[PDB]
């Protein structure tokens, strides 16, 4: 009964705006789960002759959305949403239209699992 | 060591010739047999229009649908013939020769001996002729440019897909050299039809062209130095080449009535007489155990007269078949009822136990037809129990299921033209 | 000896003169030579019955003919009695369908873990660091970069769970070394051995390093033996520029890629000829001597009786059931080639009694050490040959059930010929000795009851006299160094397996740490493997009563 | 006096790619020996230059034509070990791209073992040789810090969207827009140098695409560019019939 | 409500609704993966014709229908590992075997008619009246044996396994239902003729330099494979055929024979490229990419340079206007992959050719090297530098129809991310025809069997359940181990 859906910015996000940008969604309306995927950011060096050294990423900030403060492993560069009716998706594009301030993509179809795992 | 060599009639070929005179490395004609083996290669014309008409190339039930093409090779084999030998040979009016055998459905390539001389093996060839038949194709038929990989397997078959041409329509007496057993075994890789079918199923010619090449392949897999020259040598004479005419005395005198006990008899009663062996003990109950004087002799006694007992179990039976129980019971009943080894030590008749295993079994092998010196069934003994198998299967009469003609027709077709094959005696002598 | 005679006789009792399943064989004179035959049919057997059943089912479930014993021609199977088998040195029961490779897990394991064992050399791959990367490999380097190799060849994207059977481990002939290293991830010469056999391991392998490594079992399953060196390969690349903090494309480093990834890496097995074709780790490449330093009853006992049993009972089951049994053939299988020289005692029987012959004729020359060892000449291979085949006939013809049991011809000279080789190799310390003496026991059977065994048995025992100690090319090996790809040995069943046993027992005899390689004692020298080396006989026997647990299943990502 | 072509194309990213391989670039800013050492995180600044081997002077060499003929490098003819610099270029109109940037190192530097991968370029030679061909490298126009860096391990980011602010993604943080200029502050395997280096401004986007040599749908798109198209189909054709046959 | 945080980007199953993250497409993992591997590992074809000669002539026998139903009965009796001459042996327990059974298909309309339809693959059910008619010109009058030893017998052992299994248990069974000796000369006639006059091997053996032996992945062609694949047989999209049989052959060759593919067989993304390339060549062509055998366009260098070059745009375009497939950690060594194999089917397709989908293949990796100024890691490059002057050559080593094609052959040897292109272009040459089979009948036939815990029809949508837990394989030991 769900349909499930994607958005994909043009530039990876920096946490600012992926900050006020997830913390409004959680106010949209139909969303049963949320996802964020793009670049890891390591907190060491794990490969190279520099192995084991201290990386601060710039990216890396504790992003506050909802009264929850989560500490990013990664650049959100892409996010899909979960929504049980289409009358949300416009919500959702209408969103993203307003408050990311660049070009973006909308698609839709079976994203997160839609199956069971162990 | 000397000894005469009797051709199949029982006429006197040469007198007095030295055994290491005959050897593969010293003798000009076993030499002139290796590099005919090693550059002749018969090409199935066809069998290349059919799968270019078909598209069954490419192995066993491989068959591209939608790709046929529609050449009349068989009508202008001669022109292919002409532009195949333009194309293979090295120089103008080398030994280069192409012939166009049984009508145009197959050639003869026959690649200068330069080309031998400039490659480490007989490969040169096989790969020559193919890729010489390959351009002649898409020379004179105008195969459009995205047409060539057809014509090219209609050849090559699934190379270099596969190790050797499976499927091909090219192929010579010698296997891939990959296929070998072991160190040296390329001659021996010859399956018992082909040389039956070479001869025109001549018993002492298909018997003395295998026992050329076991011989050759084992004294290229450093089989003889030393002593174990004149060892092999006396056995290559003795039953290969029919020296002094034993083989071919014992088969007259066993021919009529005979059985595998009176060449046995006409075995020990030969070598008695000669001297090769004589009474060392006798034990109370009058069995004489004997002594071998001469032991590479007796070994080329004991060979001698197991191509003698195979020739008259195979011909009183005319059945290829039991040439496994020949080899077997011969020397084992040589040994029991003289107190030596037989031929090879035990290694012939372990070879023909064996061989007689894996053409009465479930186990695989085939008829007496399908093994070669390389198969590993056969592979053990030094070269005295193959050309027994070939002159076997040689001598039968439309016993066997796969017969000379179903494994071998392009081969006999292609290779009985060639006098030193139908005659390996005279060729040696 | 005596007390191994009586457990001979104990075993003929357990089979023949005691009731197994229904067959009713309840009562009985192993001493006699009459029965009366009650042709109850496959029936009788009760797991027979097991058999009967689901296959039957299936028949139903899947939609065509799967398995009817009705379509064994004339009679169904059994119409003499189903008596069980009895592991020889042990007194587990085991009926003859579950000692079928197919159906003991254990057999199985023991080829899974031959298969996908590599042991690669390391010496060469430390030196190329210290050299030409500048990068000193101490202990505590060589700590962590096990660690890392540890978990990384088990894969790390393969299953955490589906791949604990994969692990890697060292061994060094530097005793100061594998001092320090965390002893997690060593294997220690000094104390899985005795002082002189650690003694002769250490100086054969000298000061080198080397890893034991073992790739997942599920994934020598899936793919061949080939996979064994390349998955190992890749683990240790991948170990080496993950350990050692090196970047992964430049030039230099590729010289070490290489030096850890195959420069010392030593296969169980080799390339087979085309008819054969196969690749490296395949039983057709593994030498009689690997066989025998896989087995690691040298390292656990002094007897060498025992040693050699052991190293045959295993390798006719390699050798047979899964080499010629399966590759080679396939089919119903040559389980009952094989439980012949592991199962009834016979062969232990004639074994200890050829120690009794031996010790009592040269001064004890059967037993451990080296110098009173008899010198290898024909007189003695004849003497001990001879006298071993002519009481091993004597027990055939005198206890009717050992006739019985070993009813095809191929399993009693398979016992007489290895029982005489084994006794001649221990008497003498030379394997080639104890070759000829097989062939001899083989000649002695033949001429002695008129038959030797199936149409072709005797293929490399009539080429086996006059190889034994030929110096030509393709004839010719120390027994240590051959194997089944020999030319005489390639195609033919109830040899091999005792072939080995022959060549262990020319070394057992004398107390030696190893047969032919050092680095595969040392390596399956470690008891965490699932199958225990150290007695693979009774191995065999645990996996026939459903109580071995072998690595490579699949049930945590199958549906249950 | 062949004058070559380099490339065809009259687009503008046929010019920049001709600038690439030619070497012909704009220094677009400056960086010291220092501070380049540093940042190649090689050794230590100010030092002088490990050798692998004793120098060609003294080791003694074989009487080669070539060896007679081919005048070595001087980074090899004080036997200097072999180093590398490695670089990660954006697909987001960055100034070079992996192959043209090899074509450069190729064209312009004597003794160097350039490497092509899909996200990366090494570039491998004698210490000083490689010092070399990364300063050009770093000064000049076909690298800008923004869409470019040294990058000796975890490459990951040419193909992925730049930044929010338009620099180019990295796990390890090489470089960073500091004060609206890219400053480097860490060797190329990113661990900490003591200083900070100042690679400039970032050129901004308009004038990036005006100089890139990538090929987009967005700026100059490969469908329009009939020429290099041309000579696609020109070379593909040539290498299948001279595979069937070679006339 | 939740916020889920991951760098890995769950691969969703092309053309399906399954989504499965990257660690459970590996085939340590993937139970379907496995099965698959096994069932053409564990298969081979024995003919039926030569071995009757055998008997007719050697013995004299008649061999008539119910001959052959008693026979066929006694084999599918033996074949699993049992007896059936002699007496006191063991036995291959019923339930460890029960994947393994002989059927018999037969080019003969009537031979098969009146043999036992429990044995008999039905060439007519089961192919269309087209199809069923080339099947049967292409075999002949000849009868012919689909075995399938068990899996567990092969997973214990290799691919060289399979023959010598199955010619023991055909020469036993033909012991046991004609009447004849156990051991005799015609005995070893059928044991020759099943182990290699009339057998038909999965693959063949390789050279010795690739320590790896018969019936393997290496040895088995891109026909082979595009005759295993039973899409062709069931759907008549040209292009659908095609991209499963890259989808199967990626798997079959990255994964497991060399040890990425993954996205060939995911995010339908070749798939959207290769169908606007059917579209593109329906307009442009005057609908080639429809089935037929005359509507093909001959295939020139023209053709497929407007081809290839039309596709490679479009996927570029694609991939800059919403990659969704880039930013995976590890390069895009996948875009190139996936382009050239859309440009080698909408080749294929349009010519009916397959070296001209190996030349499409090429020409599109040229244009995205020229476009991009990318093509992959260090490797990868070799195959196509090279094989883009191989498609036409007829040398020796080089050259051969696509169909003949394998891991084998040289250039194709040692990179990933090839095969599975190769493959699914063969296929694609002759789907657009609507060909019965690509190179072989008897592997397409072969494999027209419901019985297989693997369906071959859906190769893709079988990995898709693989990799969810709901794949059931064979070859598992539960009755042995202890719980
Ligand atoms: C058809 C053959 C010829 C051939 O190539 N193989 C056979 C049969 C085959 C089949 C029997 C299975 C079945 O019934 O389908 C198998 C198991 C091979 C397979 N396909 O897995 C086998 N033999 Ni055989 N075969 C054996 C043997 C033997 C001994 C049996 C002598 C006796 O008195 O019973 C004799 C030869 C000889 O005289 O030594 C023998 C012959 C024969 N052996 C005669 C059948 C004889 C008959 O009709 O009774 N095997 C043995 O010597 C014992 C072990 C037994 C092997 C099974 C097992 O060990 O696992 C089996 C090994
Ligand atoms: C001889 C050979 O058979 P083919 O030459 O293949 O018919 C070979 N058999 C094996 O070596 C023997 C397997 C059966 C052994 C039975 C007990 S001797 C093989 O499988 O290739
Ligand atoms: O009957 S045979 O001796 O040939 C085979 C028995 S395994």
């Amino acid at each position: 009964d769900s349909i499930q859906i994607e958005i994909f910015p043009s530039r990876i996000l920096s946490p600012e705006t992926a900050q006020k940008l997830i913390s409004e969604l959680y106010q949209v309306d139909g969303i049963i789960r949320v996802m964020v995927q793009g670049p890891r950011l390591p907190e060491r060096v794990s490969a190279g002759p520099g192995t084991g050294e201290k990386v601060e990423h710039p990216l890396r900030k504790p992003i506050q959305i909802g009264d929850q403060v989560i500490e990013l492993k990664i650049s959100v560069g892409r996010i899909r949403l979960e929504i049980e009716n289409a009358e949300t998706k416009e919500k959702v594009r209408s969103v993203c239209d307003k408050m990311l301030p660049f070009s973006f993509e909308f698609r839709e179809g079976h994203f997160l699992r839609r199956k069971p795992t162990v | 060591d000397t000894v005469d060599i009797y051709d199949d009639r029982g006429k006197l070929l040469e007198s007095n010739v030295d055994i290491m005179s005959l050897a593969p490395t010293r003798n000009a004609a076993i030499k002139k047999i290796i590099l005919d083996t090693k550059r002749s290669v018969a090409v199935s014309l066809a069998g290349i229009q059919g799968a270019l008409a078909s598209g069954k190339m490419g192995g066993k039930g491989r068959q591209i649908l939608g790709r046929g093409l529609n050449y009349d090779l068989v009508g202008n084999a001669d022109a292919i013939a002409e532009n195949v030998k333009n194309l293979v040979q090295v120089d103008e009016g080398d030994d280069t020769s192409v012939k166009v055998i049984k009508g145009g459905k197959s050639l003869l390539i026959q690649a200068p001996s330069s080309r031998i001389a400039a490659g480490a093996d007989y490969m040169s060839a096989t790969t020559v002729g193919a890729a010489a038949v390959t351009q002649t194709i898409i020379d004179m038929f105008g195969t459009d440019m995205y047409d060539a990989p057809i014509a090219k397997s209609a050849v090559w078959g699934s190379y270099p897909q596969t190790m050797d041409l499976m499927g091909g329509n090219v192929q010579g007496v010698l296997s891939i050299p990959q296929n070998n057993e072991g160190l040296g075994f390329s001659l021996r890789n010859i399956m018992a039809n082909h040389i039956a079918a070479i001869t025109s199923r001549g018993a002492m010619n298909a018997a003395a062209l295998s026992s050329i090449y076991e011989q050759s392949g084992i004294f290229e897999m450093g089989g003889a130095v030393g002593m174990f020259e004149r060892h092999q040598l006396l056995g290559l004479a003795c039953q290969g080449l029919n020296a002094n005419n034993v083989v071919y005395d014992i088969v007259k005198e066993n021919g009529k009535d005979g059985t595998i006990g009176t060449v046995i008899e006409s075995i020990v009663g030969r070598a008695v007489e000669d001297g090769v062996i004589s009474v060392d003990k006798t034990a109370p109950s009058g069995y004489k155990f004997y002594k071998a004087n001469d032991v590479p002799m007796w070994n080329a006694y004991a060979a001698a007269g197991t191509l003698a007992a195979t020739f008259v179990n195979c011909g009183a039976g005319r059945a290829a078949q039991n040439v496994s129980s020949t080899l077997l019971y011969f020397n084992d009943i040589l040994e029991k009822e003289t107190g030596l080894p037989g031929c090879d030590y035990g290694k012939v008749q372990g070879v023909a136990v064996g061989f007689s295993f894996f053409s009465h079994s479930i186990y695989g092998g085939g008829g007496p037809g399908v093994f070669n010196g390389n198969h590993v069934v056969t592979r053990h003994s030094r070269g005295f129990a193959i050309p027994c198998v070939c002159a076997a299967v040689a001598l039968d009469a439309g016993t066997q299921m796969f017969t000379i003609e179903s494994t071998s027709g392009l081969i006999g077709d292609v290779f009985g033209s060639i006098e030193e094959f139908r005659q390996p005696i005279k060729a040696v002598a | 000896a005596a007390d191994i005679f009586a457990k001979f006789k104990k075993s003929m009792e357990v089979k023949f003169t005691q009731e197994y399943g229904s067959n009713k064989q309840a009562g009985g004179d192993i001493t006699g030579k009459t029965e009366k035959f009650l042709r109850l049919g496959p029936e009788q057997d009760a797991r027979k019955q097991e058999m009967i059943k689901a296959g039957k089912e299936i028949a139903e479930k899947r939609g065509i003919a799967f398995y009817n014993p009705m379509m064994h021609m004339g009679a169904p199977l059994g119409q003499r009695a189903i008596t069980p088998y009895t592991i020889s040195g042990t007194d587990i029961v085991a009926e003859p369908d579950d000692l079928h490779y197919v159906n003991n897990a254990a057999m199985q394991q023991m080829w899974d873990d031959i298969r996908r064992t590599c042991i690669v050399g390391l010496d060469m791959a430390h030196e190329t660091l210290e050299k030409r990367l500048g990068k000193e490999v101490t202990p505590e380097t060589i700590n962590h970069y096990l660690e890392t190799l540890n978990h990384a060849m088990p894969g790390a994207e393969t299953h955490p769970a589906l791949v604990d059977d994969c692990y890697v481990k060292i061994f060094t002939g530097d005793d100061e070394l594998a001092d320090e290293i965390d002893k997690q991830y060593v294997i220690n010469v000094n104390k899985m051995f005795s002082e002189e056999q650690a003694a002769q391991i250490k100086a054969s392998i000298g000061k080198t390093t080397w890893q034991a490594i073992h790739i997942p079992t599920i994934v020598s399953r899936t793919t061949d033996g080939a996979q064994t060196s390349r998955w190992a390969a890749m683990q240790i690349g991948m170990s080496f520029i993950s350990a050692y903090a090196m970047c992964a494309g430049e030039a230099a480093v590729a010289d070490l890629s290489f030096a850890a990834k195959h420069a010392a890496l030593v296969s169980m097995g080799e390339m087979l000829p085309a008819r054969r074709a196969r690749g490296p780790n395949e039983p057709g490449g593994l030498s009689f001597g690997h066989l025998s330093d896989i087995v690691q009853t040298s390292r656990v006992s002094k007897d060498p009786a025992k040693i050699a049993l052991e190293v045959v009972g295993a390798g006719c089951m390699l050798y047979d059931q899964i080499w010629l049994g399966s590759y080679m053939s396939g089919g119903v299988g040559f389980t009952q080639y094989a439980t012949a020289a592991y199962t009834d005692d016979i062969l232990d029987n004639n074994t200890y009694y050829d120690v009794d012959y031996i010790n009592d004729k040269y001064n004890g020359a059967a037993n451990l050490g080296t110098d009173n060892k008899v010198k290898a000449t024909l007189d003695v291979v004849k003497d001990i040959a001879t006298e071993s085949t002519l009481y091993g006939i004597e027990t055939y013809e005198k206890f009717p059930t050992a006739l019985e049991d070993h009813f095809g011809g191929s399993q009693r000279a398979t016992v007489l010929a290895a029982a005489s080789g084994v006794a001649c190799a221990l008497a003498t310390g030379n394997a080639n000795a104890g070759l000829s003496g097989w062939y001899l026991s083989m000649y002695v059977h033949k001429e002695a009851w008129g038959r030797l065994g199936f149409f072709g048995f005797d293929l490399q025992d009539q080429c086996g006299a006059t190889n034994v100690l030929s110096y030509q090319g393709d004839e010719g090996l120390p027994d240590e160094l051959r194997g089944p790809n020999y030319p005489n040995y390639a195609m033919n069943v109830g040899h091999q397996g005792g072939y080995a046993g022959i060549a262990q027992a020319a070394h057992s005899g004398r107390g030696d740490a190893f047969t032919v390689n050092p680095l595969l004692k040392v390596c399956f020298a470690d008891e965490l493997m699932p199958f225990n080396f150290a007695e693979p006989r009774r191995e065999f026997g645990r996996g026939a009563i459903r109580e071995f647990m072998p690595a490579g299943e699949r049930s945590l990502v199958i549906p249950a | 006096a062949y004058e070559a072509q380099y490339y065809p194309g009259a687009t503008s990213v046929g010019a920049n790619r001709r600038k690439h391989m030619s070497g012909k670039l704009e220094k677009l800013r400056e960086i010291s020996d220092e501070d380049l050492t540093a940042v190649l995180g090689h050794r230590a600044p100010g030092s002088d230059y490990p050798s692998t081997h004793p120098p060609l002077a003294e080791m003694g060499e074989p009487a080669c034509s070539i060896r007679e003929a081919v005048a070595a490098t001087p980074g090899a003819a004080a036997g200097d070990r072999v180093r590398y610099v490695q670089f990660a270029d954006s697909m987001y109109n960055a100034p070079a791209t992996p192959y043209f940037r090899s074509y450069f190192a190729a064209i312009n530097f004597r003794g160097v073992d350039p490497g092509t991968l899909s996200g990366r370029q090494i570039v491998e030679a004698r210490e000083r040789d490689m010092e070399q061909c990364a300063k050009v490298q770093m000064e000049t126009e076909m690298t800008d810090p923004a869409l470019a860096g040294m990058r000796g391990a975890t490459v990951h980011g040419h193909s992925v969207r730049l930044q929010e602010d338009g620099v180019m993604f990295d796990m390890l943080d090489r470089r960073r827009l500091e004060g609206g200029v890219i400053i480097m502050d860490k060797d190329q395997v990113a661990i900490p140098l003591d200083r900070k280096v100042n690679l400039g401004k970032p050129m901004s986007s308009e004038e990036a695409a005006k100089r890139t040599t990538i090929y987009r749908v967005d700026n100059v798109a490969f469908r329009d560019d009939a020429e290099v198209i041309e000579w696609v189909h020109r070379v593909f054709d040539q290498r299948t019939s001279y595979g069937f046959q070679p006339k």
